RNA sequence: GUGGGAGAGGGUGGUGGAAUUCCCGGAGUAGCGGUGAAAUGCGCAGAUACCGGGAGGAACGCCGAUGGCGAAGGCAGCCACCUGGUCCACCCGUGACGCUGAGGCGCGAAAGCGUGGGGAGCAAACCGGAUUAGAUACCCGGGUAGUCCACGCCCUAAACGAUGCGCGCUAGGUCUCUGGGUCUCCUGGGGGCCGAAGCUAACGCGUUAAGCGCGCCGCCUGGGGAGUACGGCCGCAAGGC
């Protein structure tokens, strides 16, 4: 279930678009590997880097809690 | 008790007590020294100097060899501690 | 037993209630090989079960057996640093066998001069859930019990 | 007098200890391994987090508590057991989230956790 | 020179959340903590577990990698500014302007030192509890320097790839980071693995050589005595060369 897939073409570098970052977090709030984001190396820093900056302006959150 | 051997050897109520003196040494790690026997031997080398001792947690077996006889009996019980102090610290490994 | 499992030996059974339960409690009985010995015992005993308390002998016996039979048992592992009593189930085999002995042992220990006696009484009261056995079965059980938080220990 | 509620499991390598709230999160009742006959590693155990869930469940249910969502904190050998318990307890069990506390790269450790 | 790239390279300011500790308010009761098992310790003078509020210091989870960057030491939340190194393309400028490098100069982890801040967590020394024959330890409960910041010193190391720098030459296979191309692939620069030849005492090395060659520098010459003594230079001292 790859994620740059389930989406489509976008910027990632844009710190804004939390509908196409939220994706890219856990359901537990953590950044997701290359395993699953399916991100190259190159891009899975500009997304984690974004996804940061995000997190801070009160977009993304940083932990969330795990539900059963 | 304690019995000592002296094999082909004419021995003395002197040197016997010193052996059993020497022997003492083992009392160091309290624990009960179960009818421990030692068997001094000459040799052409020099002398030998056994010893077999079952206590608690196993039983202690070794050989001194040497010139002289005291220095026989002495790296006997040197070889002794050791397997003593093994005996008493073995499974201590459980971490 | 390294090797493979190790055979329980079947029992001739005996040659006047023709039950296996029989013969191996009179084996119980039995010391020093002398089997005739340890027949009369549990047959007398087996007068008396019936002239005391008139009932069905046999009944009596098997019925005091399985008010013997422990079901749970502590076997103790070493773990780390102390040797902990665990909780686990007797084997129906490990359950007769252990029936059997403590019923004789705590026979043997009664007051009763004479043996058949002894036997004859240890099972009336085992029946009824009173005797050194019985009480050894119930001591075996809270000694299980009190432990179930060893039970994941349990192999 | 509450019906619906909370209940906080602190599970640890040495005890578990399970604290029934109000859902303002206001304790009613508490227990733990050691408030059954335990103390020693025993606390530790399963089964003793089976009986403080119990024990807890139990006297909350006397302040007419039915529901409760459940609140798991840690890494413990009664964890589990514990959640068990309180399904089979009687309570309602309307929820369960772990909220275990972890750093960000925190505070040194002490030299046992290094 | 022009034009592009990747990066935890360095310095300065600022700034976010998780967590630990403490304090305050609430609610609650008989234990919590800890170990191999315990005890010291904390707790009815209300602890632990739970909720709200506050203060403060340090380190930055996921991303994260066998990854990247740096001459080495070493460098990791995020933002901006100042700034070094380095790679690719174009084949445009200069015209051997190179290589190495005794001395010199500068950088140099941790600990340590000075002056002044700061101090949550951790923790030499120190105090207890255990362990043990004993236990000036390992394990447990406490705990001060220090760990952090500024400035100034110290100059060490398993400071390691135990492998000095530059250049040229000598099969390939595989995966990886980062460029450029007419994009299965081709091609530079870097990080790994397996291996031609060849090397090696063996282990192993092998276009990231320990192969084949040139240049320059450093170093070795049996073990201990000893990195000691003496002299000298350096340092506040420790102590360094
Ligand atoms: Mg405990
Ligand atoms: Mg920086
Ligand atoms: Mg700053
Ligand atoms: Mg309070
Ligand atoms: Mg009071
Ligand atoms: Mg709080
Ligand atoms: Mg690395
Ligand atoms: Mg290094
Ligand atoms: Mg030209
Ligand atoms: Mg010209
Ligand atoms: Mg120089
Ligand atoms: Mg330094
Ligand atoms: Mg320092
Ligand atoms: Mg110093
Ligand atoms: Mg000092
Ligand atoms: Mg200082
Ligand atoms: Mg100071
Ligand atoms: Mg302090
Ligand atoms: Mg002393
Ligand atoms: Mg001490
Ligand atoms: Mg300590
Ligand atoms: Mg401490
Ligand atoms: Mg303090
Ligand atoms: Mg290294
Ligand atoms: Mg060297
Ligand atoms: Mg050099
Ligand atoms: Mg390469
Ligand atoms: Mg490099
Ligand atoms: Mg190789
Ligand atoms: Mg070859
Ligand atoms: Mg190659
Ligand atoms: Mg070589
Ligand atoms: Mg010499
Ligand atoms: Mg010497
Ligand atoms: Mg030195
Ligand atoms: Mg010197
Ligand atoms: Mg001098
Ligand atoms: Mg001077
Ligand atoms: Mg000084
Ligand atoms: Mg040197």
């Amino acid at each position: 279930a790859k994620v740059k897939a389930t989406l489509g073409e976008f910027d990632l570098r844009d710190y804004r678009n939390v509908e196409v970052l939220k994706r890219f977090l856990s359901e537990t709030g953590k950044i997701l590997p290359r395993r699953r984001t399916g991100l190259s190396a190159k891009e899975q820093r500009i997304l984690a880097k974004t996804i940061k900056r995000a997190r801070i302006l009160g977009l993304l959150p940083f932990t969330e809690k795990l539900v059963r | 008790t304690m019995n000592i051997t002296s094999k082909q050897m004419e021995i003395t109520p002197a040197i016997r007590q010193h052996v059993a003196d020497r022997l003492a040494k083992l009392e160091k790690w309290q624990t009960h020294l179960i009818n421990p026997h030692i068997i001094l031997s000459k040799e052409p080398q020099g002398f030998v100097a056994d010893a077999t001792i079952n206590t608690p947690n196993g039983v202690l077996v070794a050989s001194g060899k040497h010139e002289d006889m005291y220095t026989a009996i002495n790296e006997l019980i040197n070889k002794l501690e050791r397997q003593l102090n093994k005996l008493q610290h073995k499974g201590e490994a459980r971490r | 037993a390294r090797r493979r499992r190790a055979e329980v030996r079947q029992l001739q059974p005996d040659l006047v209630y023709g039950d296996v339960l029989v013969t191996a409690f009179i084996n119980k009985i039995m010391r020093d090989g002398k089997k005739n010995l340890a027949a009369r015992i549990f047959y007398d005993a087996c007068k008396i079960i019936q002239e005391k308390t008139g009932q069905e002998p046999l009944k009596v016996f098997k019925q005091a057996v399985e008010n013997v039979k422990p079901r749970m048992e502590v076997r103790s592992r070493r773990v780390g640093g102390a040797n902990y009593q665990v909780p686990m189930e007797v084997s129906p085999r490990r359950q007769q066998s252990l029936a059997l002995r403590w019923l004789v042992q705590a026979a043997n220990q009664r007051p009763e001069r004479r043996a058949a006696v002894r036997i004859a009484h240890e099972l009336m009261d085992a029946a009824e859930g009173k005797g050194g056995a019985v009480k050894k079965k119930e001591d075996v059980e809270r000694m299980a019990e009190a432990n179930r938080a060893y039970a994941h220990y349990r192999w | 007098q509450v019906a619906s509620g909370r209940a906080y499991i602190h599970a640890s390598y040495n005890n578990t200890i399970v604290t029934i709230t109000d859902p303002d999160g206001n304790p009613i009742t508490w227990s733990s391994g050691g408030v059954i006959g335990y103390k020693g590693s025993r606390k530790g155990t399963p089964y003793a987090a089976q009986l403080a869930a119990l024990d807890a469940a139990k006297k909350a249910m006397a302040y007419g508590m039915q529901s409760v969502d459940v609140i798991v904190r840690g890494t413990g050998a009664g964890r589990e057991q514990a959640i068990r318990a309180l399904q089979a307890s009687g309570l309602q069990v309307k929820s369960i989230v772990d909220d275990t506390p972890v750093p960000h790269n925190g505070c040194r450790p002490k030299k046992k956790f290094r």
